[PDB]
RNA sequence: CCCCGCGGACGCUACGCCGCGACGAGUAGGAGGGCCGCUGCGGUGAGCCUUGAAGCCUAGGGCGCGGGCCCGGGUGGAGCCG
RNA sequence: GAGGCCACGCGCGCGUCCCCCGAAGAGGGGGACGGCGGAGCGAGCGCACGGGGUCGGCGGCGACGUCGGCU
RNA sequence: CCCCCCCGGCAGCAGCACUCGCCGAAUCCCGGGGCCGAGGGAGCGAGACCCGUCGCCGCGCUCUCCCCCCUCGGGGGGGCC
């Protein structure tokens, strides 16, 4: 075997390489790389033991089904696309760059102005309008439901902790093991608890974002306020 | 004989793959040659007109030999002679299109159906847009979309037409086998003209849409499909 | 649709890839030339105005 | 709307025997298979004759 | 010479099932299909029924393009349907 | 002689053309093209504008008050 | 101000100083909104066995060897006659 190489055919447009068939033939040196000519055990033998039980037993793995349904469904055709969500390419709007002030449009933090940090692996934005300013913790949000404003702070050379991932922010549930019929109320644990780790992470990020917020005048007052539509103003005439 | 039959199937499969590979290289090179031919024709008309103007003369181009005919009126209240000619042009529906080879016999047919059609002289782009987007073949009396080259080759390969490019070359440059290649194409089912028409009930030269617009048929085609 | 789907067009017309590749390469070369030609004109305009 | 005429769309022909003879229907089944799965035009002619009425299947004298 | 595996979906009431393409106005009139409907006869359902038939009623649940049909509830009181 | 393109890439022998000496302009030595000549085989990973949609993505809410029922 | 010059020179050029066209084998790239997802056994191969990531088409790497630039083995490039 040999070490893998880069593509040697730069892309210039999606689906079209920069070099032709003969150009890539010479780049690959295909003139000298010419080739003409030169498992899993389903059953296992196990010593059964015991006198006059024979020697061993040819025990097979994956025994045949005990039961068959009265009728089945035919298998699907093949689609040559339709990747799973984890393999989708994640797209981010050009107006959303790290440090941009965003406006939340949905949720309990509706209308608040927060600070954008990074896009996560699922494409959800990680924001923290710092908790001391407008009570928005380190929290995920969707880029489709935010407004990217023009004002930005340079949050370069700040250290977002690496464990802050999609798995970190994914919701946790309790119900429902060891319980089938509800005769005693299972309303306990409905109080979500803020982990000490989440408080530590909130303090760590905000300790290095807050000094940069105070660097420009009355930005903290801007972040403390909420966005609203006055009767005179129209969102299509507003420069954000 | 299990080993020998495997070798037979491998040799047969490899022979078929080489034949497909050779036929793809022929198709690639014919399109390269057609591209050379198209630009030679385009430059030649420019060159001929330039040498005429240099000498103070006039270069009259060849009269166009290909027309694209679009039926623009419906099927209600049509006189029997106009009704017959539209059927002979394969235009039995409104906004149907068909390439027509121009000569004395065909032009005099176009004069009869003049209030009912809009036609003109398609350029190379218009032919490509029509065949690629809306090209359907009449294969076994069925309207089959031209999604694979093997559909053209099985019906027109005896005439040398084996690909989309060959079909376009035969339509554009009206070849020996234009009748077979044109009749192979199902008449084009175009949409309504986006942006509207001017006036379908009068002639083009009097502010309407009927009749022969010379090369403005390409403007119509872009809006039509 | 061909003319919208690249691989469908390449299935029908394999030469469409080299025409498209040549067009993209040519248009980038022409665009670079017009950019550099215009910058030289502005540079000459600046030089002929601030020549001292 | 399309300018066509629909009076000749349906071709009038026997697609099967009008008879309910089960022995005739069995050998129609046999010759329906042989017409489909062979290139013999003989089997095609015999199949369509099996569909025909008695007046379209006149007797053949020995002479 | 298949065999560490002894194994491998569905289908084809052929009067069935499957694929592709085009098409769909309609009086008088013609034709086809009707697992639309009514009554009676020969067969058949080891059919249904006083632990409730027919009929009727119903802001009950549905099916069919439709003709119509099935089921629930009530009333009824001896027959009825595929 | 201080760039660009090619859907050009095994040998041997045969042909066609070009080059050298050409000691009969003989006879050999070299390039290019070939659609010519009796003899088997590439595999191994991937990416996808590729014979009609999937997620190996997720959230909230649920018993005497609400959930669904286009009829 | 107009015309003819003995003749023009420079830039730009159907102009990103929005005066007046026809076009694209002389045409490509990218983005946004809307509606839709019909179909369902595509395996000549192992003699399939986890639900055929399959055909046509377009590509990349390896079964050759050197380097170059970042990470700390991984990633990105030049090729190699
Ligand atoms: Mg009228
Ligand atoms: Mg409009
Ligand atoms: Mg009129
Ligand atoms: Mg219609
Ligand atoms: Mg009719
Ligand atoms: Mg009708
Ligand atoms: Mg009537
Ligand atoms: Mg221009
Ligand atoms: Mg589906």
């Amino acid at each position: 075997k040999g070490k893998p190489h880069c593509s040697r055919n730069p892309v210039l447009v999606r689906g079209i390489g920069r070099y032709s068939r003969s150009a890539m033939y010479s780049r690959k040196a295909m003139y000298k790389r010419k080739y003409s000519a030169a498992k899993v055990l389903a059953t296992v033998t196990k010593p059964v033991g015991g006198d006059k039980n024979g020697g061993t037993r040819v025990v097979k793995l994956r025994k045949m089904p005990r039961y068959y349904p009265t009728e089945d469904v035919p298998r699907k055709l093949l689609s040559h696309g339709k990747k799973p969500f984890s393999q989708h390419v994640r797209k981010l709007r050009a107006s959303i760059t790290p440090g941009t002030i965003l406006i939340i449009l949905t949720g309990r933090h509706r209308g608040k102005r927060v600070v954008f940090l990074k896009q996560l692996a699922s494409g959800l934005l990680l924001v923290t309008g710092p908790l001391v300013l407008n009570r928005v913790p380190l929290r995920r949000t969707h880029q489709k439901f935010v407004i990217a404003t023009s004002t930005k702070i340079d949050i370069s050379n700040v250290k977002i902790p690496k464990h802050l991932t999609d798995a970190y922010f994914k919701k946790k549930k309790l119900r429902k093991p060891r319980h089938q019929e509800g005769e005693i109320f299972d309303t306990e644990k409905e109080k979500y608890e803020i982990t000490e780790q989440r408080k530590i992470d909130q303090k760590a990020v905000d300790s290095q974002i807050l000094p940069k917020i105070k660097a420009i005048p009355q930005l903290q007052g801007y972040l403390r306020s909420v966005f609203a539509l006055t009767n005179g103003i129209y969102p299509h005439k507003l420069v954000f | 004989n299990f080993a020998e039959l495997k070798i037979k199937r491998l040799r047969k499969k490899f022979a078929q793959k080489m034949l497909r590979k050779a036929r793809r290289k022929l198709i690639y090179e014919k399109a390269k040659h057609y591209h050379k031919e198209y630009r030679q024709m385009y430059r030649t008309e420019i060159r001929m007109a330039r040498m005429a103007r240099k000498a103070g003369n006039f270069y009259v181009p060849a009269e166009p030999k290909l027309a694209f005919v679009i039926r623009i009126r419906g099927i209600n209240g049509v006189s029997p002679k106009v009704r017959k000619v539209l059927q002979l042009l394969r235009l039995r529906q409104i906004f149907n299109g068909t390439f027509v080879k121009l000569n004395k016999a065909s032009i005099n047919m176009l004069r009869i159906v003049e209030p009912y059609i809009a036609w003109g002289y398609p350029n190379l782009k218009s032919v490509n847009e029509l065949i690629y987007k809306r090209g359907y073949g009449k294969i076994n009396k069925k309207r089959i979309a031209l999604t694979d080259n093997a559909l053209i080759a099985r019906s027109l390969g005896k005439y040398g037409i084996i690909c989309m490019e060959d079909l376009i070359h035969e339509i554009y440059t009206v070849g020996k086998r234009f009748k077979e290649a044109n009749n192979f194409l199902w008449p084009f089912k175009l949409s309504s003209p986006r942006g509207g028409m001017k006036k379908k009930t009068t002639h083009f030269v009097e502010g309407g849409d009927a009749g022969n617009r010379e090369d403005q048929i390409n403007r119509l085609i872009r809006r039509m499909n | 649709n061909p003319l919208k789907n690249l691989r469908i067009m390449l299935k029908l017309n394999p030469y469409a890839k080299t025409m498209r590749r040549n067009t993209i390469l040519r248009q980038a070369r022409n665009h670079k030339l017009r950019v550099d030609k215009a910058a030289a004109a502005a540079a000459a305009l600046q030089a002929k105005s601030d020549e001292k | 709307g399309v300018d066509i005429r629909h009076n000749k769309d349906r071709k009038v022909r026997r697609k099967e025997p009008k008879s309910q003879d089960i022995y005739l229907r069995l050998l129609v089944k046999l010759y329906r298979f042989l017409a489909r799965r062979t290139n013999s035009t003989f089997n095609q002619v015999v199949l369509k004759r099996l569909f025909m009425s008695r007046t379209n299947r006149p007797p053949l004298s020995l002479s």
